[PDB]
Parts: structure tokens; sequence; C-alpha cells
């Protein structure tokens, strides 16, 4: 492991086929700066104040993805069409800040060992699905070339309210729920 | 005026639940030590989970990491060798000095601190802070505890804040004062929280 004060990933690219699924991000010290929406051709900053002084031309993401489409084709053939292995992801749920009755908070679902980078993370309150107040990060790179990902649910902590983080992935026979209560 | 973030160029080679898939990845990594005094550039080309080709500026050229990349390294060294070398300055150094210095490295998020009880154990919750460097200390009637002290790993929230939990092994007596004491770059003086038996 290389010793450094800081690490920028100024170019993280992934592409897979079939399905034409791809992602381009920048990170600094392990946090996402932005991803380029490759279909809308625009830069989407993790926090909106990142882009108030700084610009990233989406074309750089387009450059990387086109090169990776090409590289995927060549290396697939050179490997004698060795397919990727579907991993089984694993999830941990924890609160953003200490849980206090009636005080708005955020429940965080951290999901690791994601490969290939295609997944569903959804939330359940009292076994009923919740779509409001949900944000999800990009696929963030791991040293072993798998990925991790976080989903965020805004909630008001109450008495015996019950949450599950539900993960579905090709490497899972059935969706895994990760439970959580105060 | 707006400043531009630059990127490391992905060089190109020459020329579903049960469906097979095939994955490729490119990673452009800039390692900084003491600002931009030491920079190290490492770019990686990966098929599925196998990194096969790497540029490492401590080496100075592309090298095959595995046999799959034996001929890739010879092509990339012919086509992109000195372009990639120059990226150490045109991309890594520029991005640090012109874009990280005014943003990522000026970010300061002060921790929040709360004590609660779980012999017994006090839990000091230190949350919502950035950057990662922090020191947490426990004291008992004005004297620092060092034995009986454990913490979780640093938790990365993904939203550019961290948290950590720091636990004290303790038996409550008398009217003692336990204090959780937090030092952090966002804080000119420590934040403290007192808990009384
Ligand atoms: C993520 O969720 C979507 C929606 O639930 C899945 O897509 C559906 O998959 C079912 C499974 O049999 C199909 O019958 C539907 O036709 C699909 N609907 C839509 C709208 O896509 C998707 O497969 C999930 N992904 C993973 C990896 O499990
Ligand atoms: C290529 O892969 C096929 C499919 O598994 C295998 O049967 C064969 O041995 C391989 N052939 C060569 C020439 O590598």
């Amino acid at each position: 492991d290389i010793e450094a004060d800081h690490v920028g990933f100024y170019g993280t690219t992934v592409y897979q086929s079939p399905g034409d699924i791809g992602q381009y991000t920048h990170e600094f010290d392990g946090d996402e700066l932005f991803y380029v929406d490759l279909d809308k051709k625009k830069t989407v900053w993790r926090l909106p104040e990142f882009g108030q002084l700084i610009l990233f031309e989406p074309q750089g993401g387009l450059q990387n993805i086109a090169a990776e489409k090409h590289n995927l084709g060549i290396l697939t053939k050179r490997s004698n069409f060795t397919p990727a292995t579907n991993e089984a992801p694993q999830a941990t749920v924890f609160p953003k800040s200490p849980v206090l009755l009636g005080q708005p908070n955020t429940l965080i679902c951290f999901v690791d060992n994601i490969f290939p980078p295609v997944i569903n993370i959804t939330w359940l309150r009292n076994s009923k699905s919740v779509t409001d107040g949900v944000y999800e990060t990009s696929f963030l790179v791991n040293r072993d070339h798998s990925f991790h990902k976080l989903s965020y649910l805004t909630f008001i902590p109450s008495d015996d309210d019950i949450y599950d983080c539900k993960v579905e992935h090709w490497g899972l026979e059935e969706p895994v729920l990760k439970h959580w209560e105060p | 005026h707006l400043v531009e973030r630059l990127y490391l160029v992905c060089g190109g080679e020459g020329a579903g639940g049960s469906e097979r898939h095939f994955v490729h990845q490119f990673k452009g990594e800039c390692y900084f030590t003491n600002g931009t005094q030491r920079i190290r550039l490492v770019t990686r080309y990966i098929y599925n989970r196998e990194e096969y080709l790497r540029f490492d500026s401590d080496v100075g050229e592309y090298r095959a990491v595995t046999e799959l990349g034996r001929h890739s390294a010879e092509y990339y060294n012919k086509q992109y060798l000195e372009r990639t070398r120059a990226e150490l300055d045109t991309a890594c150094r520029h991005n640090y000095e012109e874009t990280e210095v005014p943003t990522s490295l000026r970010r300061l998020e002060q921790p929040n601190v709360a004590i609660s009880l779980s012999h017994n154990t006090l839990v000091c919750s230190v949350t919502d802070f950035y950057p990662a460097k922090i020191k947490v200390r426990w004291f008992r009637n004005g004297q620092e505890e060092t034995v009986g002290v454990s913490s979780t790993q640093l938790i990365r929230n993904g939203d550019w804040t961290f948290q950590v939990l720091v636990m004290l092994e303790m038996t409550p007596h008398q009217g003692e004062v336990y204090t959780c004491h937090v030092e952090h770059p966002s804080l000119k003086s420590p934040i403290t929280v007192e808990w009384r038996a």
C-alpha cells in the first residue's frame, strides 16, 4: 500500500457488456467529488458547492468511457472470453448521528463487495417500501477492484419503528435485508 | 473565474441474473505527500478483477502486471509513454494546487460530541467531522484515562463527513466527572462533554 498524505482518483472508469453500463467519477481521499452522467452529458457534483468555483467538462468522462468500450472488446477476446464472477455484496446499516426521538436524522446503508457494478438498494419502514428522502452515491472503487455504495434515508426516529436496507444483486439468490432499530 | 479540473487520459489498445458479463476498468491515481513536493502517478487497466497493465511514475514506463498485459505494455509505451509522464504535472499537480487547495483542503466540519451509557461502559459519539484527523481522549475527575479505552474504526459516511465511537471501561462511583475530550483541525480549542454518575 502506497504511503501518501492525499490521494486523488482523477479518472475512475468502469464499463461492462452486455447492457452498455458505464460510470465515470472523480474522488479525493476516498470521497466522491462528482460523476459524469454519460447519457445526459453533464457533471453532477456530490455536494453542490463543489462546482461553484470549479468546472469539469463532461467530455473527459466521454473520452474515458469510449476508450474503455474499446479496451473491453480487446481484452475480452484476449482473455478467451472469461466472464466476470458475480460477487455477493454485504450491507451494514447505521445512523448518521446519535438517534434522538423526534430529531431528524439519516440512516446510512453501506454496501460492500459489489461486482459487477449493478445493484438495487431500497429501504423498508415497517416492512413497507420508502422512496421519499432517499439518495444514493455512485459506485465507489475498492483496492481489490470491487466497488462499494451507500444509500441514505431521511427519517424521524420513533419508538419501535423498524427499518430494513434491502439489497438485490446478481450474486444473491434472493434479496438480503439488513435490519435496524434504535 | 471558474477553474478547470483536469483528468488522466485513458489510452486505448490497438486493433442479466444468469447472463455472462465482461468488465473493464481504468483508474488514474495521484498520490501527494507534503502538498505537491512529492507526487506519484499510478494508472491501472483492469479486466474483470485482474489488473494487467500499470503506469507507475516511480518506474517511469508502462509494465505488464500479469501476462494478459505483456503486449499492452509495449504498445502503450510506444503510443502514450511521454504523454502519461507529463500528466503528473498537467493533471495531478494542477488539480491539487488549483482545485483541491481552494475546496477539499479548506473543508472543515466540526464534530458533534455526545456521551451515553451502554462495571459499565461510557460511549463517546463523535460525529459529522471532516477531515479525518482527530484525537479523542477520556478523563476521570481531571485525570486522563488510558487503560479501558477502545474505539471503533473511523466510519466514512460517504457525504464528506466521518464519525467514530470511543468507549470507556468504567465503574460509576460517588459524584465523579467523566469527560470526553476531542481535538480536531476544525477546532482551535478542544470540545468537551461531561458525564456525571
Ligand atoms: C432492480 O430492480 C428492478 C425492478 O424491480 C429489476 O427489474 C425487474 O426485474 C423483474 C424480475 O423478474 C422483471 O420481471 C421486470 O421486468 C423488471 N422490471 C423493470 C422495471 O426493470 C432489476 O432486475 C433489479 N436488478 C437486480 C440486479 O436485481
Ligand atoms: C477457450 O475457451 C473455451 C471455452 O471454455 C475452452 O473450451 C477452450 O479450451 C479455450 N481455447 C483456447 C484456444 O484457449
